């Protein structure tokens, strides 16, 4: 008998055995994901030492892509959301890398590979898209997953290259669909979806839920349009967001065989995979064109040290005009490099040629610097140890002293007298005075320096965060 | 070649270019991802170990979330079901600082359902399958996994996976992420 | 009671007692025996007293002597309640379910409904107890006041 | 002179002028009487009072009360350079190092004196608990 | 509760009481009582009020340092915070614009 | 007995210099002509034999150095309740008026800590005469303690 609102006052309604059932099955899947993101946010509350942060490297593994014989909701996600890692591959390598040649200028051709599946992500994540449909359907109390195919297939067939009508050879031919995800066909078994995506709990088991003695099922569900569809790929695109602002390496994991024996290499499967993860086309891309470019600041400061008379110190030198007499001097081939308006281009023999001989120019000139350094941090750490064997030796020296003096009978005297007497008195004082004005001169430095810095940083911050803010505030009155 | 040598890019990338970096494990499932993403952590982890409570616990942040996120299906004995993107921060000086957990859909649906040849969740079997009674009777379950509808269905034992020390290296991932005894207990 | 225990009863006595010698609170040393021993509901200090009169325990004190034979009888009232006695209790008043009572009628209850109470204890027990809500945890409240 | 700190001159020379206590400018036993009594207890009433005189008997002067604790004094330096030494000899810089380091340490990098004594004051709290050698307390039980 | 104040604070009042009685103990007449109550003496009442004085602008400081040094670090906590917080907004305000 | 109290407490091997360097022999001892001085220490007051009666009560003259010292470590024993008094103050009253009735304590310490007599009533009325205001300024206590 769930509790339903009509007006101000709450009805209720009875449920038959099998949607009491099926309501008893969403409150065991929507308590236990829950729990598994509750679980995940104890991790991001911790995880955290509390110190201040300037870089991060992103390390990513959205999805393996999964063929079974029943595939549904999440068979979806996560072939999708590995689908769009791989589409962001192929954008980095392809997109991203060749057109910032044509932008620099380079005399360079921009070569098609091919490799596009944008139209799939469409596909999946557009307005029109089957998660978008499955967000837009389940709104409706009245929709049912029937006509939910009715729709999705109407959306689709013939109007997306992925989409086609299944084959069911296998029979089961009651409600299917199939989507050929990067790496290879997956099909799917609509039955279901729509509570899946809503995920619509009987209000009054999850408000006693709210109600219960357990503090964690309480946190679960305190502060019980926003579908799992939605929300799943609110994520996804905050992924990409946060991706392509940062600079990315990627690793094509292959399966050899089906089977699990280990050490055997079914060819059929691996060539496959290469084939989908288009790596053929990455050696064509690295070997073709330019795997490395540095800023004319950055790498005229870091090599000119290979030929200091090319860029003398103290004297005027532009960094483009600069580089250029300095690449003309290291004798290397011409063509193995190429000129930018504000990185400098390299093949990958040349940059690996450049990078090798400023690793050796250094070598010469920094291992000399750095014998140096080691004879520096040689010398004052065994001088420290040198400093504490002599404490260590005024210690046993003492030690030996106090054993000298308690076994002494005229011990009495000097133990008891000493704290009573005058230097107890003034010395202690002079050192605790001269303690305290010190701590209380670097106390006060540090304090007001921190506070008139960071007092300012905050108020931009905040201020920031407030125009953002009204920027949100414009989103929600649009959305 | 190795992955090794793909993480020490990206750290190298990082200090020279003053950007953030990222390291994108992709494939079928069953290649690997999930381990090899454990030992690119492992990287930074031992890296920042010659140079630790965070380094450990972004390693132990795989598989606690694996034994929830993950269940022994058709194509992989350990194949996880849920999306996750790590970013792992560093500081001005290059050392490991912080890590943050983004996690993108659970697999819910297989929490009461599961076709032949493929097990609920690793975290209902190893409850069931134990050395410890008292995490049988706690939950006041039986220990043969079939009783039970829900989960019993499909397959429920599985050639390669020795549930007992499953449920122990859960048990000590939380140990480890400081999830303390009453949310553990709660949770199971 | 061990003879060093009794001692220690009698210093409550000594300093409650503004008297140089002959007083004892008889209209405060009930009171008093919650906190050397076990606490009685005041009509059972009424009943071993024998019902007297208002103005008598506005007037009268009693002879000390009397009353050690009293420590004892009013320790010896046993079943008072435990936790789980204490806890189902409020709950009782708790219209919701969850482990929270409102003060607004957590208040009333504890001054209106049961035996008498001096209300400023009962503005005070409360104080600083309260959440930003205005309610109790009174499964706190009674781990509180069953051991402190 | 040049091995000691002014310091501690003029504190022997507080302690000598205190200890005349019948402006006698020499020390006997009816002194060292009211000087246990006063500063200690009653407990020394034993036999031991006696056999102090024993040590240096007669009159004995400043110069060589200087000269007899000066040759005692062997192994004594002054207590600030200790406690700077002390702060210096640990890692953290705040007395929080084991014993089982420090004694191996000092045992193995120089003079092998007897491992019982040094053993005895660093194991007389155990080391896995409460092995924090908070050098503070070391020095001064050592002196005050 | 009401027993335990009460005790702790008539503690608290036989503390006051030791201290008159000790003043009438001290309406003796030995030297000391001349030069104490009045400040002529200078190793004792000067140094001891150079002890007091100094004492009592450290901790003053000692305090308002300690304060402020926290309070400087809970704005550095604040800053570092705004900083993720700023950074997300930022990523933020490009996913709301795909929203829209 | 009385020997401890010079050891519990502290600041008051400081007061030895009261002694030490306000002598006037600077020989080590009280002599028996010290209150020369001690009228000019104090400016206001001049010669009386009650001076000498004082050095009788207080001291046996020139024999032991150590009996001056231990008779101001007698005295010392005040000096522990500071500590606890700031504290004792704020719990008796923390408001801060801490208007405290002279006949209202008056009547509480005798009703509170032991019996107090006449010649003990008697001290502590001199100790403070009600004034105007009615109420012991916690400060001037202090003050005075100090
Ligand atoms: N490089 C490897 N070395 C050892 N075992 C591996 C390797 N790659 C995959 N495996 C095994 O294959 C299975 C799947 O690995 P996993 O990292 O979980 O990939 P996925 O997440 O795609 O299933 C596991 O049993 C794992 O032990
Ligand atoms: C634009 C991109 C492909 N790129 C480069 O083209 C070169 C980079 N870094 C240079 C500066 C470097 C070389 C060797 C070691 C460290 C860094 N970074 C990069 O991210
Ligand atoms: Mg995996
Ligand atoms: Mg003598
Ligand atoms: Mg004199």
């Amino acid at each position: 008998h769930p509790r339903v609102k009509v007006g101000n006052e709450y009805v209720t309604k009875g449920q038959n055995v099998q949607q009491v059932i099926y309501a008893t099955g969403a409150l065991a899947k929507a308590v236990y994901e829950r729990m598994f993101n509750w679980m995940v946010t104890r991790i991001n509350a911790t995880l955290e030492t509390k110190q201040p942060r300037q870089y991060f490297i992103g390390v990513l593994d959205i999805a393996g892509f999964e063929i079974f014989d029943f595939n549904s909701f999440e068979q979806l996600c996560i072939n999708f959301t590995n689908e769009k890692l791989q589409q962001f591959f192929n954008h980095h390598m392809f997109v991203l890398e060749q057109e910032e040649y044509k932008k620099e200028g380079i005399e360079w051709t921009f070569i098609d590979f091919g490799m596009d599946l944008q139209a799939c992500i469409d596909l999946i994540e557009k307005p029109m898209g089957i998660m978008s449909i499955l967000e837009e359907e389940c709104m409706f109390p009245k929709a049912t997953d029937m006509t939910f195919k009715a729709k999705l297939f109407d959306n689709h067939l013939g109007k997306s290259a992925n989409f086609q009508k299944p084959r069911n050879i296998k029979g089961k031919p009651e409600a299917h669909f199939s989507l050929i995800h990067y790496a290879g066909i997956v099909d799917y078994n609509i039955i279901g979806w729509l509570q899946k995506n809503k995920d619509p709990l009987n209000e009054t088991v999850v408000g006693l839920y709210q109600k219960s003695s357990l503090k964690l099922l309480s946190t679960l569900f305190a502060n019980y349009f926003q579908t799992v569809s939605a929300l799943h790929r609110e994520n996804l695109n905050k992924l990409m967001t946060n991706l392509r602002s940062t600079h990315p390496h990627f690793v094509r994991c292959i399966i050899p065989n089906e089977t699990k024996s280990p050490g055997v290499m079914d060819n059929p499967l691996v060539m496959h995979q290469l084939r989908c993860n288009g790596v053929l086309e990455g050696i064509r891309i690295c070997r073709k064109g330019f795997p490395n470019r540095i800023l004319y600041g950055d790498f005229r400061q870091r090599y000119r040290i290979l030929n200091p008379a090319a860029i003398p110190e103290g004297q005027f030198i532009d960094s483009r005009k600069g580089a250029e007499k300095l690449l003309s001097s290291l004798d290397i081939d011409h063509n193995q490099y190429k000129f930018g308006h504000t990185k400098v281009f390299f093949k990958a023999g040349l940059l690996g040629l450049l990078e090798e001989m400023r690793d050796e120019r250094l070598s010469r000139i920094i291992t000399r610097i750095q014998a140096q350094s080691r004879g520096v941090l040689a010398r004052m750490e065994y001088k420290k140890l040198l400093e504490r064997r002599d404490s260590l030796l005024v210690i046993q020296w003492n030690i030996r002293a106090f054993m000298g003096v308690k076994n002494w009978p005229w011990m009495k005297l000097y133990f008891k007298i000493k704290p009573l007497l005058k230097s107890a008195e003034r010395e202690k004082e002079m050192a605790s005075m001269k303690e305290e004005f010190t701590r209380l001169k670097e106390a006060l430095e540090k304090s007001e320096a921190r506070r008139k810095e960071l007092e300012e940083k905050m108020v931009s911050l905040l201020q920031e965060k407030n125009d953002l803010q009204l920027q949100v505030q414009a989103e929600q009155d649009n959305l | 070649p190795h992955i090794f040598s793909i993480s020490d890019n990206a750290y190298q990338y990082m200090l020279t270019d003053r950007e953030n970096q990222s390291i994108l494990i992709t494939g079928e499932s069953g290649a690997g991802k999930t381990v090899n993403t454990k030992r690119v952590i492992q990287y930074f982890a031992v890296i920042a170990a010659i140079g630790g409570t965070l380094e450990d616990q972004i390693i132990q942040a795989n598989p606690a979330l694996e034994a929830f996120g993950n269940a022994k299906t058709v194509r992989n004995d350990n194949s996880s079901r849920f999306g996750k993107f790590i970013r792992i921060h560093f500081g001005a000086t290059g050392k490991l600082a912080s890590a943050d957990i983004e996690t993108y859909l659970l697999e819910k649906s297989r929490v009461i359902f599961q076709l032949k040849a493929e097990r609920d969740y690793h975290i209902f079997y190893q409850i069931l399958s134990n050395k410890k009674p008292e995490l049988l009777d706690m939950l006041l379950i039986t220990n043969n996994p079939y009783d039970y509808a829900f989960i019993s269905q499909g397959e429920t034992t599985v050639a390669s996976i020795d549930d007992a020390e499953e449920l122990m290296a859960t048990d000590n991932a939380f140990d480890v992420l400081g999830f303390t005894s009453e949310e553990k207990n709660s949770m199971y | 009671f061990s003879k060093e225990q009794q001692e220690d009863f009698k210093e409550a006595f000594l300093l409650f007692d503004r008297t140089g010698e002959c007083k004892i609170t008889l209209s405060q040393v009930g009171d008093v025996l919650r906190a050397l021993g076990t606490n009685p509901t005041n009509a059972e200090v009424k009943k071993v007293l024998g019902n007297p009169s208002n103005e008598e325990m506005n007037a009268k004190k009693i002879e000390f002597e009397q009353f050690l034979p009293m420590m004892q009888a009013i320790s010896n009232n046993k079943d008072q309640g435990g936790y789980e006695d204490f806890v189902e209790g409020l709950r009782v008043f708790d219209k919701e379910g969850n482990g929270t009572v409102m003060g607004a009628e957590l208040r009333h209850v504890l001054a209106t409904l049961g035996e008498k109470m001096k209300e400023e204890e009962v503005e005070a027990l409360l104080a600083g107890q309260e959440d930003s809500n205005g309610c109790i945890n009174y499964e706190a409240f009674v781990k509180h006041i069953m051991s402190v | 002179f040049s091995m000691f700190d002014q310091t501690q001159i003029q504190e022997f020379k507080e302690a000598f002028t205190v200890i005349d206590q019948n402006r006698d400018g020499i020390i006997d036993k009816e002194d060292l009487r009211d000087t246990f009594a006063a500063m200690g207890r009653l407990n020394v009433k034993n036999e031991e009072l006696d056999a102090m005189m024993k040590e240096a008997s007669g009159p004995i002067n400043f110069t060589v009360f200087l000269t007899m604790f000066g040759e005692k004094l062997k192994g004594a330096d002054p207590e600030d350079v200790i406690t700077g030494a002390f702060k210096v000899l640990d890692p953290e810089g705040k007395g929080t190092i084991k014993k089982q380091f420090l004694e191996e340490l000092l045992t193995t990098q120089c003079d092998r004196f007897s491992q019982e004594e040094i053993k005895n004051m660093w194991a007389a709290f155990p080391p896995d608990v409460g092995g924090n050698v908070d050098y503070k307390n070391i020095c001064y039980v050592i002196t005050h």
